[PDB]
């Protein structure tokens, strides 16, 4: 109940101070508590992810990175007095800790970046979800925007759709819409080693590949190439995450895990087509990142002289022989 | 010396650095301490210009718009290791190497101007010492063009 | 005081981002009512829209000064308050 994670909440505000007291009542916690696996500690998963929503609820920059390390020492007040078991991610909602703190450098990330384009994308990204205080007070808000950032992106793409209806494409209208290449790219790099220090979202960027489609074909070479890069530094990440995935599921249930096989694969074969009028030069990446997807480099093999990149595949391969 | 289908590709990718050598602007020739370095270097640029200049044009008079062609295709960064590959041996560490880590951004991917390639020639007489080698090339690369040099 | 009361009087009339940003950075130069001024003036901020600027002004700050609920004391405001929560972050 309430009355449970509001105590919590405030032995680790003494748990900053001294921990004696505070390992007194994880230790009346643990006698006093119900200790049936399957829901009631899924009942102090509860509140341990309630109270991690709300040091990411918390000069606002500066204090959105003391928030990144009250929550670290929050994570750290959580392995000491332990803080060793629940779990509750089921679907949509110990995985949800590090979750929320991806999105808290998500958060840094984009408030590092602060340019008259984004924040009108973000003005109209919040007046859309509900609407603000007119009491001063306009960001026109962050602290609730951080706990669901998710949704900034899905909008500032919504808000690079409009501003290119208008774009009239027209070389500063094709720059525009690179610049938020550019800010939703390193807000994915600031995740990805945010845990190396350990179907909207999705959506919101298979929308941009073919937005970095649509523009490459009225281009100037270089700048063509600069989002090339960008639109391969994003599905790289992309495709890292159904590997990930993968990989945490096996064996029983198998049926739902050969299903969603042929979903990535189908669509890394819907990025290796699209990459095929692109630079075959970033292709030996994209084989590499999603470390097969072998179809869509034997074939830019093939379409080539270079008998000697589809010996130098199989010299670096598994079984790739009796594969080619 | 090579067959016909590193040719095309070898010629494909000769197109790719002639282009990038073109595309160089002029240097900044104010900005010399004397008199000599500043025009030594100018001299040097419209060297640059004419030799890439004149390639760059009897390889795009093979086919109809073939330098288009060789941007879209190779200005992608698959080329910079394409190259890199049929120039160097990989093994040599691709980190140090400057052709592995330019930006090559926005080649202009324009066939050059005859009346610019004119200036450039002129200015560039002095490049090699005026070898009659140096002059029987230039004016053997304008017998194919419809502009005669001066 | 005087100064960022006029800076943002009605008079003015080609008030533009310069005029608020130093209305908000006269601030420092007070010695009563801090934050009903930062909304005074955030406020007018807007009148002038016409619902450009305000998006400007928050692009210039470089942000839990700004309040929010206080504020409204309506559909692009939460909407640019989101893309102002990105930024910060």
């Amino acid at each position: 109940k309430i009355k449970l994670l509001k105590a919590a909440f405030l032995q680790y505000c003494r748990k900053d101070l001294g921990h004696a007291q505070m390992v007194v009542d994880e230790l009346f916690s643990s006698h006093s508590d119900l200790d049936s696996d399957s829901e009631l500690d899924r009942a102090v998963t509860q509140i341990s992810v309630d109270l991690m929503d709300d040091y990411p609820a918390s000069i606002i920059l500066h204090q959105l990175e003391d928030k990144m390390k009250a929550h670290s020492f929050l994570m750290d007040f959580i392995h000491q007095v332990g803080l060793f078991g629940r779990l509750g991610s089921f679907p949509v909602r110990l995985l949800l800790c590090e979750h929320a703190e991806k999105l808290s450098a998500a958060i840094v990330l984009k408030n590092h970046h602060s340019r008259l384009s984004d924040l009108v994308n973000t003005a109209i990204l919040i007046a859309l979800n509900k609407r603000e205080y007119e009491i001063p007070s306009n960001l026109t808000p962050a602290d609730v925007f951080f706990r669901e950032v998710s949704q900034v992106d899905t909008i500032c793409e919504c808000l690079l759709e409009h501003e290119e209806q208008v774009l009239r494409d027209s070389i500063e209208w094709a720059e525009v819409v690179i610049n938020v290449n550019n800010i939703l790219k390193d807000m994915l790099q600031a995740a990805s080693h945010y845990r190396q220090n350990r179907r909207t979202v999705i959506i919101r960027q298979h929308e941009i590949v073919l937005k970095v489609a649509y523009p490459q074909a009225d281009s100037n070479l270089r700048n063509i190439v600069t989002e090339q890069l960008v639109a391969l530094i994003d599905c790289f990440l992309d495709g890292y995450v159904s590997q990930l995935k993968s990989v945490d599921k096996s064996s029983n249930r198998e049926r739902y895990d050969n299903l969603e096989m042929e979903y990535l694969q189908k669509r890394s074969d819907l990025l290796s087509p699209l990459l095929s009028l692109g630079q075959y030069l970033w292709a030996a990446s994209l084989a590499e990142k999603y470390c097969d997807f072998d179809i869509l480099v034997q074939m830019c093999e093939q379409t080539d002289n270079q008998s000697r990149l589809q010996r130098y595949m199989t010299q670096f391969a598994d079984q790739n022989f009796s594969d080619f | 010396h090579s067959s016909n289908v590193q040719w095309r590709a070898l010629s494909e990718l000769a197109a790719l650095c002639y282009l990038i050598a073109f595309q160089v602007p002029r240097p900044k020739i104010k900005l010399i301490k004397g008199e000599a370095g500043q025009n030594l270097l100018e001299m040097m640029a419209c060297d640059r210009l004419s030799q890439s200049g004149h390639m760059l044009l009897n390889l795009s008079r093979g086919k109809q718009d073939f330098l288009k062609e060789i941007v879209e295709t190779f200005a992608n960064k698959s080329g910079q290791s394409a190259l890199y590959d049929a120039l160097f041996s990989s093994q040599s560490p691709k980190d140090t190497s400057f052709l592995g880590s330019d930006d090559i951004g926005n080649i202009d991917v324009r066939e050059p101007e005859l009346e610019d390639l004119t200036r450039y020639d002129v200015g560039a007489i002095r490049a090699h010492n005026g070898s009659l080698q140096h002059l029987t090339w230039l004016g053997l690369q304008w017998n194919s063009l419809p502009a005669l040099p001066g | 005081p005087q100064l960022i009361g006029l800076y943002i009087c009605e008079e003015n009339r080609r008030a533009n981002e310069y005029d608020f940003k130093k209305a908000l950075d006269l601030l420092e130069y007070i010695d009563i009512n801090i934050n009903d001024l930062k909304l005074e003036i955030l406020c007018k901020a807007l009148q002038r829209d016409n619902w450009v600027s305000k998006d400007s002004i928050f692009v210039k700050i470089l942000l839990p000064e700004v309040k929010d609920l206080l504020q409204a004391d309506e559909f692009v405001l939460k909407a640019n308050y989101e893309y102002y929560v990105q930024g910060q972050i």
